[PDB]
């Protein structure tokens, strides 16, 4: 029975419990006798645990004294650890001589081991415990103060907490519930005290740096003072606690810093913040907001202000938009570590910037860049393209893409009629560029067609340059264009031409008809221009003038000193007052000239100042002036704006767009209804918005009107039970 | 050797289909006047095809529903311009 075997076992058991030199023979004497106890004595398994409890307790009490006696908290832990190590060692050794006990009452689940761990707690680790913990925490505090005590003292304590609760059901019960708890009590307490002491005198960024540093140090302490054996998970929560207690609390001020850093593009300071506030469950999200706000505000501020100063300054419009894009793009790439959330905040905000709303201006601006303007003359062909390349972004954001393209195309048409592009390639680039934006092929293709048409027109031109030998063929360049596209309007300001031209046109028409049967010319003299040698008393100067001006000037070909009235010129040219006045004005008041082509009695400031009785004559003193000297020959342009885009044309294009929107909407409805035979207004409107999205945003009012039309014209019909539901008809 | 001796002329003109600026062809009212539907149930405006043929937008839209080709020739239809 137990009382027969235990007397031989105990001595050995004690040695196991005191970590003494248990011999192999003793290992087995005990082991064999352990089995005998459990087998022979029905209560053996219990008695052996009891005797063990007593033997264990004796050791534990010795250990307690060996630790407890040390009123010095650190000496205490040193002793604790020492005793602990011996204790733990036996915890893992004893179950071996006692396998038979553990099997009858698995050395891993060892009941004795449990009793040992429990006894340790009962006498030491759940009482001197108070000091074990206070000490460990004072030491953890020391590590935080800078008093980097030998980490092992706290680690040791933690190892004990963990091992004591090694029970597989909750291997971290004590550790987590008490050590991590205490850790946090000390962590938060320490830093809830120090984190403010820091900021109290330190700047926000200084604190933030300290804070993050503290967090890194805490990660190290977590690897040391806290457990690493397993995933732990709660250990992360502890880091979250550090953040919350310290950083999130402070976040209330850090976000103010965010806004400031954004305004100054202080990406490094904001970079730190990004990381720190990302850790803060409710920090980085407000930062997203701040970014969005600044970008939109910049639009409402920087973009809009620019637009007002810009008028025609395309470079600034373009660059300002793109400067903002890039300024903030950079910010996000650095300050916000290229994080998709900030990229999105930016994307949305900037989209607003772009739509904060007149693509028609952007179009005018692209024209300025593309064509040979004083603006474009300062740019290398590559720079012109580059600016546009960046503009791609703007247009992608622009909702009403059709607006931009309408105006752009209107400008292209003109550019190709007059050949006033910066160069040829920039035009080709622009077309491909629009494709790069992702713009509607309808417009982009038409632009491409404009170039193809010029090619065809020039084939014809060449024929005339070779055949007409009124003038020396070659001298004339005739562009016969596709009216359906090039005749942007029905504005055909017919003008009576010089004999040299009037006697040519019949041949142009003749030849044209002989090769273009079924076709009809539209003599768009308005866009026609040419060069005449201006014979003066002082010399011979070529003039680059409009066809209308040629007709005006024609009046004096054989009589330079005769006065011809405004009205007589009107008649000679068969012009309307509006155009006549404009062309005359240039002839008698073109900018930058020291000499005007025509002289006249009353003077004008602007075209409107001419009167029917205004007499004009040929400026026989006309000359290209150089260094204030009269040249014997030269060349002067008197066209300028006479052939350049007015509020009238701008509005005509505007309505044209509106009508296109209407037409496309109506067609889209039909297409949708063919696809889905019966759908709600919501479904219809949704699909319409999507289909037309790459051009513009459809308005429900317009859609409604198109629906009514389509109903009236039997393309669709309303559902008998729902006026919002439509059914394809016919 | 006249006062303004022609040296160069950059002539610009467009072309369209000849016959006469008459009727609409689908319908038949003057291309510049109201169309079968407006002038009767009273904005009938104009539309062009890449083929340079022009009709009232209202007449060519109705026709395109039977087949998407130009009434006069028979090439695939494509709006060139809606502007007047
Ligand atoms: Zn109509
Ligand atoms: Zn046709
Ligand atoms: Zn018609």
């Amino acid at each position: 029975q137990f009382e027969d075997k235990w007397d031989f076992m105990r001595p050995i058991v004690l040695k196991l419990l005191r970590q003494e030199s248990v011999t192999k023979q003793q290992w087995f004497d005990l082991f064999s006798d352990v089995h005998a106890v459990c087998l022979w004595d029905d209560k053996g398994p219990a008695k052996i645990h009891q005797a063990l409890k007593e033997d264990i307790l004796e050791f534990i009490k010795q250990a307690q004294a060996r630790v407890l006696s040390h009123q010095d908290d650190t000496a205490l832990l040193k002793a604790y650890i020492v005793e602990w190590r011996k204790f733990f060692t036996q915890c893992d050794i004893l179950p071996k001589p006692f396998c038979q006990l553990e099997i009858t009452l698995n050395v891993e689940d060892s009941i004795v081991r449990k009793l040992m761990l429990d006894t340790w707690n009962e006498s030491i680790f759940s009482n001197i415990k108070n000091r074990l913990q206070d000490s460990a925490m004072k030491l953890v505090h020391a590590e935080r103060l800078g008093e980097a005590f030998d980490s092992q003292l706290v680690i040791g304590v933690r190892e004990s907490y963990v091992n004591l609760c090694s029970n597989p059901e909750d291997k971290l019960q004590i550790y987590r519930d008490n050590f991590e708890k205490a850790y946090l009590d000390s962590t938060e307490r320490f830093y809830r005290t120090q984190a403010p002491s820091y900021l109290q005198q330190n700047g926000v960024q200084n604190y933030m740096k300290y804070a993050d540093a503290k967090l890194k140090e805490e990660e190290k302490r977590a690897l040391r003072y806290l457990e690493t054996r397993r995933e732990c998970n709660s250990v992360e929560a502890l880091m979250e606690c550090c953040v919350n207690a310290l950083v999130t609390s402070f976040k209330e001020t850090i976000l103010a810093e965010c806004q400031g850093m954004i305004k100054r593009n202080e990406t490094e300071k904001l970079h730190l913040m990004f990381s720190l506030m990302d850790k803060v469950p409710n920090g980085i999200e407000p930062m997203l907001k701040d970014l969005e706000e600044h970008i939109i505000s910049a639009g409402l501020a920087d973009m809009v202000a620019a637009a007002e100063t810009i008028t025609t300054d395309s470079e600034k419009y373009v660059e300002q938009l793109l400067t903002l894009f890039n300024r903030f793009s950079k910010l996000v790439k650095e300050a916000f570590q290229d994080d998709p959330r900030f990229l999105t905040a930016r994307d949305k905000a900037y989209k607003a910037v772009v739509n904060d709303k007149c693509p028609e201006l952007l179009a005018n601006y692209c024209d300025m860049l593309l064509r040979k303007t004083p603006l474009s003359k300062k740019l290398t062909s590559e720079e012109i393209e580059a600016k546009l390349k960046e503009v791609l972004l703007v247009l992608k954001y622009v909702q009403n893409k059709d607006v931009f393209m309408r105006y752009h195309k209107a400008h292209l048409t003109r550019r190709l009629i007059l050949d006033i592009s910066a160069d040829s390639e920039i035009e080709e680039n622009m077309v491909e560029w629009l494709r790069e934006v992702g713009m509607p092929a309808d417009y982009v293709n038409k632009l491409a067609r404009m170039f193809q048409d010029i090619k065809v027109s020039e084939d014809l031109n060449q024929a005339f340059k070779e055949m007409h030998k009124a003038l020396p063929a070659d001298s004339v360049n005739i562009k016969i264009l596709n009216a359906g596209a090039w005749s942007r309007s029905s504005e055909k300001v017919f003008v009576s031409l010089p004999t040299e031209l009037e006697d040519l046109i019949p041949e142009v028409e003749e030849f044209y008809k002989k090769n273009h049967s079924g076709r009809k010319l539209h003599w768009h003299h308005l866009m026609s221009n040419g060069i005449i040698t201006f014979k003066n008393e002082v010399g011979q100067y070529d003039l680059e003038v409009t066809t209308f001006q040629l007709a005006v000037l024609f009046a004096w070909n054989q009589r330079p000193r005769e006065k011809i009235s405004f009205e007589n010129l009107k008649l000679a040219t068969e012009l309307p007052d509006a155009e006549l006045r404009r062309t005359l004005w240039s002839l008698v008041a073109f900018p930058k000239l020291k000499r005007q082509v025509l002289l006249y009695e009353p003077q004008v400031n602007s075209p409107k100042d001419f009167t029917e009785g205004t007499l004009f004559s040929v400026n026989q003193e006309f000359s290209l002036i150089k260094n204030a000297k009269v040249q014997k020959r030269g060349k002067i342009n008197l066209i300028g704006r006479l052939q350049l885009t007015t509020e009238r044309m701008r509005e005509e294009e505007n309505e044209g767009i509106v009508q296109l929107r209407i037409l496309r909407t109506q067609e889209a409805i039909i297409q949708i209804m063919k696809m889905r035979k019966k759908i709600s207004n919501a479904q219809l409107q949704t699909e319409l918005v999507e289909i037309l999205k790459n051009m513009f945003l459809p308005q429900k009012k317009m859609i409604k009107e198109q629906i009514e039309w389509l109903i009236e014209h039997k393309y669709i019909r309303r559902d008998e039970s729902d006026i919002n539901t439509f059914i394809y008809m016919a | 050797d006249k006062m303004f001796s022609l040296k160069k002329w950059n002539a610009v003109a467009m072309w369209s289909w000849d016959v006469e600026c008459d009727t609409c062809a689908i319908c038949r009212v003057q291309v510049m006047d109201a169309c079968l539907r407006c002038q009767a149930e009273n904005d009938c405006v104009v539309v062009w095809g890449e083929c340079n043929h022009s009709f009232h937008n209202c007449c060519m839209s109705l026709w395109v529903k039977q087949n998407n080709r130009c009434p006069l020739c028979q090439q695939d239809w494509v709006v060139q311009r809606i502007g007047k």
